[PDB]
């Protein structure tokens, strides 16, 4: 820096504790020894007495390490072995998540024989779901929770629920006041229980799903006692409550803990869902949606798998920054995260300074893309009881930028042993890996260099490796493109920027053979960014039209030249029409449709991709807009080749 | 206030004299256990006085150091920021409730 | 006379104010360690500048 | 091996120069006060042994117990000191004594110690003036304490005072401890 | 109008032979120079301003010079001050012998 | 205040000491506005037993009221310092004198 | 003239289990300052209670900077002035922020 | 593991060999204090590893260490 003042340091063990490499210790030793004390008289040898220095020297390496370690695993910033990192962030308000369990909203279309009004649908109704990878086998569902439903005109019912994975157990226990109530089984996510004493309720403290202002004693708590076994515990209260704490037992109680098994994270794959129902007249009509919300959607998220030692620690010391409640844009991010998370693999929140309130949040689910709903406003609430009264959290959800490869890894067919398909897959993950650890977070770029070291790094027969590359980012509303908005942040690498597929509608009518006629859907178009220019200027066209259908007028003349706006393939007549800007040196695109005044009923179905390629190799982000690159769920951009090599 | 050394207590679990009869056995053993527990760096105090140490404005404490507040003034007194970043980490409950 | 801020948490009491703190210690005892701040002022400023 | 008993685990230390070599420790994170804490009960009531005499470190070989067992009394009084935790020899006091205070003030008087063991901390005496008793500062005097009389215990004394009170222990009785041993394993292969 | 008091003086990377001093910058315009002394003389212990005389190493317009010949086991006590055009020369410091 | 992380500069030049000086004297006028001097005169206390001597002194006034007011008690008459009797000054260095001590020399900026 | 009556005390030293479940309930309690809605009517019925009663503390978007608070006596219907004034403060010290109560 | 760590230590004194005053006394005597030493450390570390954790960590001022810090001073 300039001051020297300013140096100071990071997070420093000091040179007390540190410890030997051994030899180093023979010298201190030595020194200590032989020097400053005795000058030996010692009786044992010449070699003896010098021997026998370094056989009390292994004494102290050793004892400084057994003995040293303590002070490492004492701090946390400093600590290894897990045990005592998550031991040491309850006290921080915490615990890590041991497991999660797969949840989903279906709606049952069901009806009863009875034809009763006001249908329950009790806790477990045991469902069971296939998770597909292909087929065989089931998991297991249960719903967990109460709803109702209403019985409206035709006699049908629609006891929309939501469900996790496991099945459920039960163990009461009589308490001893001298026996750490626990549970030792490997399971149970904290975020899911119950725990009634003898009566009901037992809200516990460390989570709540209301908060019951006020309500005083019946918590509980939930903390780790290390092994991996959950620990149970009452207050020290009294309620002869006396003045505050925990209502605890009377020395002997029924405690009935009810947890869920959570069979693991494998079970992602949702998919088709069957009744499996018994209870009573309720027909089970099936007709089961498991979607049914939103757009896109990858069946069902969470699945858990415990915390990793990096993960906790950051989200560890961070929430003492807060205190169980949530003022800060960075608390959202602690709060969203794994109280709520497994379900959102980062977040970013920010608010906007135009519209006061609001605090918008970006979410990625790691089952990728959009959290549908439901998993939206779960997020809602969850936040809602520890934020800041006034304000509303909503879920923008970020903007995305994917990148199209079509790589090629070029192996050898001499080393291989599962040849095609298993390394076709096996360099998949290894390019997902990538993401996932370095540019799956915000303000982070990607090197296409890096990613083809995980690309070679993928068995060994793959030899050398190459992509060429697309910065494909896609369009929501389209027939617009909003105010100042639609920016990739890279140079663009003018003569790119093309188009989707798109369509068109009307056109008279032009009958076709066979059955009576048709509205002539075929004869699509789809746009293109053209030239630079003397700064930026460079247009853009709508796409390739015949005659007919447009308003001409003074204000249109459609045209660009034979020049570069290059062509579309089809019939299609040329005569691009000049739609939007589109300025290259500081990023932006603009189209507005409207300027040459068409219908969007002549367009079919919205949410376009555009997908420039860059210019420079590294693409870059920042505003919040990832570039995460999820394949389980759009094939639609990857394309590799395993041209092989026979020596 | 200097906490106990650990020499004179197991200095009469040797066995006196016996078994070595040069003085340079129990001279020489008397040192050693210098170098385990009589000092500021060595294991037996540095052990003994941990949890002691982890009040951060104690002497010899750390800890503060990795706190997110010691790493980011911009104090131009060098010591300054180590007596307020030591402190703060002492009572930290209190900024952090009323953010 | 300083006021006993033992318990009203901080940040209400700004800098140079009167407040001191105790604690417990690791044997048992009380600690009546004071805050860190200062009312030194400049020569050509005047100000009070806690 | 009543201590040990599971792994030496791995001790990776990569929080500290990372890629450091993983060494093979003896096991000592498991939060064994806990197992002894929990399997104790019902063998409660292991009376006060009262010590009596300055028995080094170990009498688990003499009393109670006798594998040399060096714990179990440990255990007992929840000791956070191995080495100051029992009581020491009388001398061994007296010796902890100078280098206690070896730094500064020398020997000292803490506390005067009335009658019926009030104790006063930093009350000084002036002979050949009033007999009352004053505090070490506001040497105008004018603020008296303790218009009584008592007797100072120096320094030694305190910490022979002090060390000595710490001789009471529980001991699981001889008959329990194999009974009780044969539990305490219990509760340790049960969580894993 | 004394010149700004130099901060933050330390030694960096001292030899038998060559020992170099550093302190921040204090100032654009202004200007440095520097006294050396010797302390122990032939293995005493001697007083201040009884002893030390001092060597004037000359002036320099950018902080840490580099300082030379300080025959081995002897010199130390480095010290600076900063001076300038129209302001009065600041007071003397003295790093850590 | 301290050492804060924005250090800045200010001389206060000379010119604000005695255009401040200026203002003093630019209204001594006459009128409801311009605020004439007054000098004054003594005591008729011996002020003590030692009075008449080299050593000893009188005691340091105090600015409170209660210095204040016994002036008034002890004082007699004051005369009037008119605008044209106050006067601005200069050490007066002259070359060539042979009674203050550097005949001629007068380094860099001074006054002759 | 107090009901049954006996020279009073406080306790002794506390116990040590029940110093463990003490910071448990730091933690899950903001202290000094109300970040929720339910927060506001925590401290106001805390204090105030023995005379106001049933309060309760609402946030309206489209209004941002407010959450007004709704509070009613004890004793008679509406707050008498140099009380709600008095309520108004006490929060000035807490508060939080932009958005100042009502 | 008292006898288990000087009969170790016993057999590295035969590993330079002859030791001269080593065969009695005279050195496992001075090595006795190694292997009473290496054990209390083998405990008092674990003993002393689990403090700052609070529902762990038993008797007192260790609590109360950790209590008022993040907590609040307790009632004296």
């Amino acid at each position: 820096p300039v001051n020297y003042q300013l140096t100071r340091t990071a997070n420093a063990i000091p040179e007390i504790f540190v410890g030997g490499t051994f030899a180093e210790i023979k010298q201190n030793l030595i020194e200590w020894l032989n020097g400053q004390n005795e000058f030996l008289d010692y009786d044992f040898e010449g070699s003896r007495l010098n021997v026998l220095c370094d056989l009390l020297a292994y004494n102290t390496l050793y004892i400084q390490q057994f003995g040293n370690a303590a002070v490492y695993e004492s701090f946390m910033r400093t600590a290894n072995l897990r045990s005592s990192v998550v031991q040491a962030a309850q006290d921080n308000g915490y615990l890590p998540t041991s497991k999660s369990a797969a949840q989903t909203e279906i709606m049952l279309t069901c009806t009863d024989a009875l034809n009763r009004n006001y249908i329950t649908i009790p806790r477990g109704t045991r469902f069971l779901a296939y998770a597909k990878d292909t087929s065989v086998n089931p998991y297991n569902f249960v719903s967990r929770e109460d709803v109702i439903a209403i019985r409206d005109k035709n006699n049908q019912y629609f006891p929309r629920l939501k469900l996790a994975q496991g099945r459920i157990v039960r163990t009461e226990i009589i308490y001893d006041k001298l026996t750490p109530i626990i549970i030792y089984d490997k399971n149970i996510d904290r975020n899911q229980v119950k725990l009634y004493v003898d009566g009901a309720e037992w809200i516990n403290w460390t989570r709540k799903s209301m908060v019951h202002a006020g309500s005083t004693s019946t918590i509980y708590y939930m903390r780790e006692t290390i092994d991996g076994n959950t620990e149970f515990y009452f207050g020290e209260g009294e309620i002869s409550a006396n003045y505050i704490g925990g209502l605890k037992p009377t020395q002997n109680s029924t405690i009935v803990i009810e947890y869920i098994s959570t069979n693991g994270a494998d079970a992602n794959g949702a998919v088709g869902f069957s009744y499996a129902d018994t209870l009573t007249n309720i027909t089970v009509i099936n007709i089961n949606e498991n979607p049914n919300d939103d757009p896109d959607f990858v069946g069902a998220d969470g699945g858990g798998d415990p915390e990793d030692i990096e993960r906790i620690r950051e989200l560890g010391t961070i929430k003492r920054e807060t205190q169980q409640r949530c003022v800060t844009a960075t608390d959202y991010d602690t709060f969203v995260s794994e109280r709520f998370g497994s379900i959102i693999q980062a977040v970013q929140t920010f608010t906007d300074s135009t519209k006061p309130g609001y605090a918008f949040i970006a979410a990625k689910p790691k089952s990728g893309l959009y959290l549908t709903t439901v998993q939206r406003e779960d997020i809602k609430n969850y936040l809602k009881d520890y934020n800041l009264a006034p304000i509303t959290p909503s879920i923008i959800s970020p903007n995305y930028l994917f990148i199209k490869t079509n790589l090629k890894v070029t192996y050898a067919l001499n080393k291989l042993q599962e040849s095609e398909q298993w390394l076709e897959g096996q360099i998949i993950d290894k390019i997902d890996r990538y993401y996932t650890e370095d540019v799956e977070i915000f303000n982070s770029s990607f090197a296409k260099s890096k990613m083809l070291t995980y690309v070679d790094d993928a068995d060994h027969s793959v030899i050398g490796s190459s992509a060429t590359i697309q910065m494909v980012r896609e369009v929501q509303n389209f027939y617009k493109t909003p105010e100042a908005g639609i920016k990739y942040n890279n140079q663009i690498k003018d003569r790119s920027m093309e188009s989707n597929t798109f369509s068109f509608n009307s056109g008279r009518k032009v009958v076709n053979p066979d059955t009576g006629l048709e509205e002539d859907v075929l004869y699509d178009v789809r746009i293109v960014s053209t030239d630079r220019d003397s700064k930026g200027i460079g247009k853009v066209i709508i796409g390739p039209f015949a005659s007919g259908d447009v308003t001409e007028n003074e204000n249109i003349q459609p045209y660009t030249g034979n020049d570069f706006n290059k062509l579309a393939n089809s019939d299609g007549r040329d005569k691009y029409y000049v739609i939007g800007e589109i300025n290259y040196p500081a990023d932006v695109i603009y189209w507005n449709i409207a300027k040459i005044n068409l219908t969007s009923e002549k367009f079919e179905v919205q949410t376009i991709e555009l997908y420039s390629d860059p210019t420079d190799d590294v693409i870059f982000t920042r505003d919040g807009s990832l570039i995460v690159f999820e394949n389980d769920l759009r094939p639609q951009y990857l394309t590799i080749d395993l041209e092989p090599i026979s020596q | 206030l200097a906490d106990p050394d650990l020499r004179p207590l197991i200095g009469t679990m040797m066995p006196d004299s016996y078994l070595l009869q040069d003085s340079n056995f129990e001279a020489f053993c008397e040192a050693y256990i210098q170098y385990l527990s009589d000092g500021y760096g060595t294991q037996y105090n540095n052990l003994r006085n941990l949890i002691r140490n982890q009040y951060p404005r104690e002497e010899h404490a750390w800890e503060y150091l990795w706190s997110e507040i010691y790493k980011r003034n911009i104090y131009l007194n060098a010591d300054k920021r180590d007596a307020v970043a030591r402190f703060f980490e002492s009572r930290s409950y209190d900024f952090y409730s009323t953010k | 006379e300083w006021i006993n801020w033992t318990r009203k948490s901080m940040v209400h009491a700004g800098s140079t104010s009167t407040i001191y703190y105790m604690r417990e210690t690791i044997d048992g005892n009380t600690e009546f360690y004071f805050g860190e701040g200062e009312i030194s002022v400049n020569a050509s400023e005047g100000a009070l500048t806690a | 091996m009543l201590f040990t008993f599971f792994d030496p685990i791995e001790y990776a230390a990569k929080t500290v120069n990372k890629n450091a070599p993983t060494i093979p420790m003896t096991d000592i994170f498991r939060n064994y006060k806990d197992y002894f804490k929990r399997a104790l009960a019902g063998y409660r009531l292991r009376t006060y042994y009262i010590k009596g005499s300055p028995r080094p470190e170990e009498l688990a070989n003499a009393i109670y117990g006798n594998p040399q067992l060096y714990w179990v009394l440990l255990m007992c009084n929840d000791n956070y000191d191995p080495y100051y935790g029992w009581i020491t020899s009388q001398e061994a006091a007296y010796q902890a004594s100078i280098q206690k205070y070896k730094n500064v003030g020398g020997d000292q008087i803490v506390y005067h110690v009335n009658e019926n063991g009030e104790k006063f901390y930093n009350l000084i005496s002036y002979d050949d003036n009033p007999y009352v008793w004053y505090d070490k500062g506001d040497k105008a005097r004018k603020y008296p304490q303790y218009e009584g009389a008592l007797a100072a215990v120096d320094t030694y004394e305190a910490a022979v005072l002090e060390n000595e009170k710490l001789r009471q222990i529980k001991i699981i009785a001889k008959s329990d401890i194999n009974s009780f041993m044969n539990d305490l394993i219990r509760i340790m292969e049960k969580s894993y | 109008v004394k010149a700004p008091s130099v901060t933050s003086l330390r030694i960096s990377k001292l030899s038998a032979n060559q020992v170099q001093v550093r302190w921040d910058d204090v100032g654009a315009n202004f200007y440095y120079f520097v006294e050396i002394a010797e302390t122990k003389t032939n293995s005493g212990e001697n007083l201040p301003s009884n002893q030390y005389r001092w060597i004037n190493l000359g002036y320099t317009a950018n902080n840490s010079f580099f300082f030379d010949d300080a025959d081995p086991l002897t010199t130390y006590i480095i010290r600076v001050a900063t001076a300038a055009q129209d302001f009065e020369q600041s007071d003397w410091i003295y790093t850590e012998e | 205040m301290n050492d804060s992380s924005v250090i800045y500069r200010a001389i206060v030049t000379s010119k604000f000491r005695t255009e401040k000086m200026l203002n003093f004297y630019n209204s001594i006028g006459s009128g409801p506005d311009k605020n004439t001097i007054f000098i004054t005169f003594g005591r008729s206390e011996p002020w003590s037993s030692n009075e008449n001597e080299v050593g000893f002194a009188p005691p340091y006034p105090t600015d409170s009221v209660l210095g204040v007011t016994d002036m008034w008690t002890h004082m007699m008459g004051t005369v009037k310092v008119l605008p044209s009797m106050l006067d601005a000054v200069i050490p007066r260095r002259d070359w060539g004198d042979t009674r203050y001590p550097d005949p001629y020399t007068f380094r860099i900026n001074d006054i002759v």
